[PDB]
């Protein structure tokens, strides 16, 4: 409905996001 | 033939004769007497309580001798009985005909009146023993429709109808006792005397008359009016009356004097006033009109001092209580509003 | 779709076992390379003396997951201890060779819209409610529909405040490298089924308005006094029917993140196709009602050809009261995985109904010519 | 909080709960007024001495109160204004007499133009074909003396009702027609119309031309409410 | 007290001229509409003419239309119909009217009983 | 007979019924109606408002 497919689309995006600050951190230790 | 000539030449002369003598009768015009007394000042006034229920358009409106009560009746077939300190509602009378132009409260406040277009007159029993109210009587008799009621006390009642005739009645015999003929248009609406004892008459053909329940005959005929006039009163002493007819505004009259000492316009006003009620001392002239206000013109000045606008359609009935304390005005819109 | 705990799980798990066995062989074969050592990154733990010692690629990172076994050749010193490339601790830089703004637009558009249109709809209210001469089954019905739009947007808000709450954060981001987060809470949870409920809940004041005009028009009038209640019991009660289901749905089988991701689009059927439903019919109500208007145009008898000016401001003012704008895309589902397609399906829907509070409110509040007659009435009536 | 006024209160109420399903009688039915001329006026297809008359009929379910005025003076501009809420106004005309037409269709522009009935639509019913079409084809009492624009007026784009109608009989039918219409037209703001109809002496289906036109009075009325039209 | 005096009847061959001249005094005077009513002998009263009240919405019954004209003098306090050809048909009385408002588009004031503004009459009579 | 002279002498009959009524001048009239309002100005409550203590319609 729009804002439901919206948020689902940001959701993974930010979600995505946040794996990769988890694997170039814990590459700097 | 000729003698159609004579008797038309004859009232033209005998006209001729009342209009002089009412001339000459009158040294100074109540406006130039009363030039010394000060204004009555803007008046504000405002809804205290506005009465909801009535389904279409309110045609007529009385307050009781208590000053407490009052009846409406409107043209989705019913009238009420409010209670003014409350909005209660003490009674809802059912009608025959929806089409009901008039109603009136009976001084003892054991009965209640009513009547339209269709020729009749009902009155309803308000204290009846079974609890339930019924028409204790069908005044019927007279053509055109029927456009003002007043009850003299209880078992008399007088009426006025579009047949240019008006009547009195005897409630428990249910005949006409007393018929007052003369005017040619119809009878709008009357107003008992203070004292209960003449009355008065406005006509659709500008023109009102006082008359005298004990015998009917007219005894006086105030011209002054261009068009038909709406509705009328007596000034509280019973000395006067103010009737506001569709011409452009309201005029008063004295009936002693014969002759309208002064009148009531003004430049915007344009529609024709639809009731008219005094106030306590005479001293606050009440109007409604087309144009949805209700104005308040002081009696001793051609200026009006407030205005009472709050409804949305046509205002078709006001009146003042017997104490004075409150102003109810009934309207086109189906509400009743109580102005303090 | 890996969820960052399931990596940090992941991780975590290949930590503990790369200790255990970094304890199982710690002693150097030769006694002359890099020590067995296990960094944060990758273990590493046998060193080739003064070579390169191929180290392959964690077993546990989305990133590189679908990425090749390529290894990571560790250039140690024959010395035994590690190398210095610039002086840095490690170099073997083949350490691990593994592995958009249109959504922030759009954020931006439809937050402007949300805001201009809760704004105007607040205003509105008031302004429908105060006068009491406007009190009417028909403004009764606007007023709910007013209400529902001002929950959506409050919802919306709402919705995407808490989004960055469990993500943004920093705070949540380390505390979800060790312990908990909001993205357990229950609280959060919720906060996206009132959206949903809120948005769902709007499409059926909508509908409710479409099927009263109908009413009017077509069938007998009944008793107001009982249609306003059905009314009322469907604009807000029909979407409990199909909201609550979704969250017992997502609450049992799918309860990753805070409900906000359709990982399954079959449970997303669930409080979609409802809203579709009410969509199309109210399309049909506005195809009938338009009809019946053009009807009225012809049969006038004082039609000049230019009725298609009168029946285009009559179609451009319906179409925010039923919310027919939606149609054009609606059929486009999210099976339509495309790229410029999905971009304005979304750019379309949500920036038409981000307004659509806005023209609404404008269109049957302030242009309204019985509005307008009760202001210039205040005014007169202000001395 | 006191007791004996609890009564009152109780009794209130039960005024309202009883007023409450009156309201929903009142709004379900549809109010006419029958006016026209002193003949052709037919409340009697459609099926104590004084007043007015009622006659409530039912088409599909949907109730009908049509008034007609009788046992009145003749003066009306008083009491037409009892008829401000109705839903239409029916006026009959009684065609086929040339005399009183003129007459009939000044006392329609005084309906039209009234301060109080610029918002009601009228039905219009063109009553008593069958004499029009006697008196054309008769050809005795020709229609010119009365209407000088007759003699220039020519059918326009219509529809002949069968097969055998002669020319003139149907170019005069609609004559009478558009004079009736171009009251009807001049006061241009378009918050009431004028039905027209051709009736008869006799016609079952005379009921159900009311019903249709209050349907269309009500359905531009809703309409206008939602600015659509 | 309203009045409507009108004056000009008279004997006339056919084909011949008239002018009616009403007189009114006691009401105010533009505000209103006017009308011609005249009663043939033998049947009813019928309307003849109307001027609104600046002067220019005439119109005419049929019968006499393209014959007679009409005139408001507001300053007088007088209406005027004057009349070119006569028939032997127009024989009948003459009823200066007046509409029953002012300030108003609609009238009616045909009535045959009692309608109160309307003038006493003049006879016009054309023969031979 | 038309009536019409009948109902033209009842007319003048009423007419001359009429005049030969007392008359009083204008002023007085007006005097006496200036006196009335001045003596019940005090209770009439629409011209000076009752305080809200009295007042039923509070
Ligand atoms: C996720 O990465 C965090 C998101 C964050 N912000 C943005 O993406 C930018 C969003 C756009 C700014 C907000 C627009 C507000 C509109 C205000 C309308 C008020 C109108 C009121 C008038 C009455 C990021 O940095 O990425």
């Amino acid at each position: 409905h729009s804002q439901g497919t919206f948020t689902s689309d940001l959701s993974k995006q930010k979600e995505s996001k946040a794996a990769q600050d988890f694997i170039e951190w814990l590459k700097a230790g | 033939q000729s003698e159609l000539d004579q008797l038309r030449q004859e009232a033209e002369q005998l006209k001729n004769q009342i209009r002089d003598a009412r001339k000459a009768c009158a040294d100074a015009t109540l406006s130039q007497i009363t030039n010394n007394i000060d204004p009555v000042g803007r008046i504000q006034m405002r809804t205290r309580r506005t009465l909801r229920g009535h389904l279409a358009k309110i045609y007529a409106m009385h307050w009781g001798t208590d000053s407490r009560l009052l009846v409406s009746a409107s043209q989705d077939g019913k009238l009420i009985i409010w209670d003014s300190y409350t909005t209660n509602k003490v009674h809802a009378i059912p009608l025959r005909s929806s089409w009901v132009m008039t109603c009136a409260y009976a001084p003892s406040g054991n009965y209640v009146a009513c009547g339209g277009l269709d020729n009749i007159c009902s009155i309803y029993n308000l204290k009846t023993r079974e609890g339930n109210v019924r028409v204790s009587r069908e005044l019927a008799g007279h053509t055109g429709y029927l456009s003002c009621c007043r009850f003299l006390d209880d078992n008399q009642i007088v009426t006025s109808s579009g047949d240019t005739t008006c009547a009195l009645w005897d409630i428990e015999t249910g005949q006409q006792t007393t018929t007052f003929t003369g005017h040619t248009g119809d009878v709008m609406s009357l107003s008992l005397a203070p004292d209960t004892r003449l009355f008065v008459s406005g006509a659709c053909d500008a023109s009102a008359k006082l008359w005298d329940v004990r015998e009917g005959m007219c005894r006086q005929t105030f011209t002054g009016h261009e068009s038909d006039i709406n509705a009328i009163c007596f000034f509280p002493n019973g000395n006067a009356f103010a009737t506001g007819s569709d011409d452009a505004t309201c005029r008063l009259f004295d009936l002693r004097a014969d002759q309208e000492l002064m009148t009531y316009s003004h430049d915007n006003i344009i529609c024709g006033i639809t009731s008219v009620s005094f106030s306590k001392s005479g001293r606050l002239l009440l109007a409604g009109y087309d144009d949805f206000n209700c104005n308040v013109w002081d009696a001793l000045k051609a200026d009006r001092a407030g205005v009472l606008a709050g409804h949305d359609n046509r205002v078709s009935c006001l009146g003042v209580t017997d104490d004075g304390m409150a102003v109810a005005t009934g309207s086109w819109d189906s509400f009743l509003k109580i102005w303090n | 779709t890996v969820s960052l705990w399931e990596t940090v799980q992941k991780w975590r798990e290949y930590r503990r076992q790369c200790q255990r066995s970094l304890t199982e062989d710690p002693p150097p074969a030769t006694d002359l390379f890099c020590n067995r050592t296990f960094d944060e990154y990758a273990c590493w733990p046998d060193g080739e003396p003064g070579s390169f010692v191929n180290v392959s690629c964690p077993w546990y990172l989305p990133w590189a997951s679908s990425v090749p076994q390529g290894h990571v050749y560790r250039f140690c010193t024959a010395e035994g201890l590690w190398l210095q490339k610039d002086n840095s601790s490690l170099p073997w830089r083949d350490l691990s060779e593994c592995e958009e703004e249109q959504l922030l637009f759009l954020y931006i558009i439809y937050t402007v819209g949300y805001a201009l249109s809760f704004s105007a709809l607040v205003i509105a209210s008031a302004i429908l409610l105060g006068f009491r001469h406007l009190h009417c089954t028909r403004n009764y019905i606007h007023l709910n529909l007013f209400a529902s739009f001002i929950l959506r947007a409050l919802s919306v808000f709402i919705k995407d405040a808490a989004l960055k709450w469990m993500y943004s954060t920093a705070a949540q981001q380390h505390q979800w490298d060790g312990l908990l987060s909001y993205q357990d809470s229950l609280s959060c949870r919720l906060v996206f089924l009132l959206m949903q409920y809120c948005v769902a809940a709007n499409y059926y004041w909508l509908l409710v308005e479409g099927v009263y005009l109908y009413t009017l028009l077509a069938f007998s009038v009944l008793s107001e006094q009982w249609i306003f209640r059905l009314y009322v019991s469907i604009g807000w009660g029909v979407p409990l029917l199909f909201v609550v289901p979704w969250g017992i749905v997502k609450y049992l089988y799918e309860d990753e993140g805070c409900w906000t991701r359709n990982s399954n689009m079959n449970y997303w059927l669930i409080i979609r196709l409802p809203i579709l439903f009410a969509i199309g019919v109210n399309f049909l109500i506005f195809v009938r009602v338009i009809c019946i208007v053009v009807s009225k145009l012809k049969a006038n008898l004082m039609c000049k050809t230019d009725i298609k000016c009168r029946l285009a401001k009559s179609t451009l003012t319906l179409i925010p009261l039923l919310g027919t704008h939606e149609v054009i895309f609606a059929f486009v589902m999210d099976e339509h995985a495309r790229g410029t397609l999905r971009f304005i399906k979304l750019f379309t829907e949500l920036s038409f109904t981000s307004f659509q509070g806005l023209m609404v409110a404008i269109l049957y509040c302030f242009v309204n010519n019985e509005v307008q007659l009760e202001f210039r009435k205040s005014w007169e009536r202000w001395r | 909080l006191s007791a004996e006024d609890k009564a009152a209160v109780e009794r209130s109420k039960m005024i309202e709960k009883q007023l409450q399903k009156d309201k929903q009688v009142y709004r379900a039915t549809h109010r006419l007024l029958l006016l026209g001329a002193d003949n052709s006026g037919k409340s009697t297809i459609v099926k104590k001495t004084s007043g007015i008359f009622e006659t409530k009929f039912q088409v599909d379910k949907v109730n009908f109160h049509m008034f007609d005025v009788g046992a009145q003076r003749d003066e009306r501009r008083k009491w037409i204004q009892c008829f401000n809420d109705v839903t239409a106004i029916i006026f009959v005309v009684d065609s086929s007499d040339y005399n009183r037409l003129q007459e009939a269709l000044n006392d329609f522009k005084s309906i039209w133009n009234n301060r109080w009935l610029r918002t009601i639509s009228v039905i219009l019913f063109l009553n008593k074909q069958d004499l029009l079409a006697e008196k054309v084809l008769a050809g005795k009492s020709k229609i010119e003396d009365y209407f000088p624009e007759f003699a220039r007026y020519t059918t326009p784009e219509d529809a002949t009702p069968e097969p055998g109608e002669d020319p003139r009989v149907t170019r005069a039918k609609y004559f009478i027609r558009d004079e009736f219409l171009r009251i009807s037209t001049a006061s241009g703001d378009g918050r009431h119309y004028c039905y027209p109809h051709f009736t008869c002496a006799v016609d079952t289906e005379n009921i159900r031309r009311v019903f249709n036109d209050c349907r269309d009075i009500i359905q531009r009325m809703h309409l206008r409410q939602y600015e659509l039209l | 007290q309203v009045q409507l005096q009108e004056s000009g009847g008279g004997l006339v061959q056919p084909g011949g001229s008239l002018r009616l001249s009403c007189a009114a005094s006691g009401f105010t005077f533009s505000n209103y509409k006017m009308n011609w009513v005249r009663q043939a002998p033998g049947k009813g009263l019928e309307w003849v003419s109307d001027i609104s009240q600046s002067g220019a919405s005439i119109s005419y019954t049929g019968s006499v239309k393209g014959r007679f004209t009409i005139s408001r003098d507001n300053a007088k306090n007088t209406l005027y119909l004057q009349m070119n050809s006569l028939k032997p048909e127009d024989t009948a009385v003459y009823y200066c009217a007046r509409c029953p408002a002012p300030f108003t588009r609609d009238c009616f004031d045909v009535t045959s009983t009692t309608y109160a503004y309307r003038g006493q009459g003049t006879q016009v009579t054309v023969s031979s | 007979n038309t009536a019409s002279i009948a109902q033209a002498r009842k007319l003048v009959e009423q007419l001359k019924m009429e005049a030969n009524i007392d008359r009083i001048k204008v002023s007085k009239a007006a005097a006496d109606l200036m006196a009335y309002c001045e003596a019940h100005a005090k209770e009439d409550p629409l011209l000076t408002p009752v305080p809200a203590s009295e007042n039923p319609f509070r």
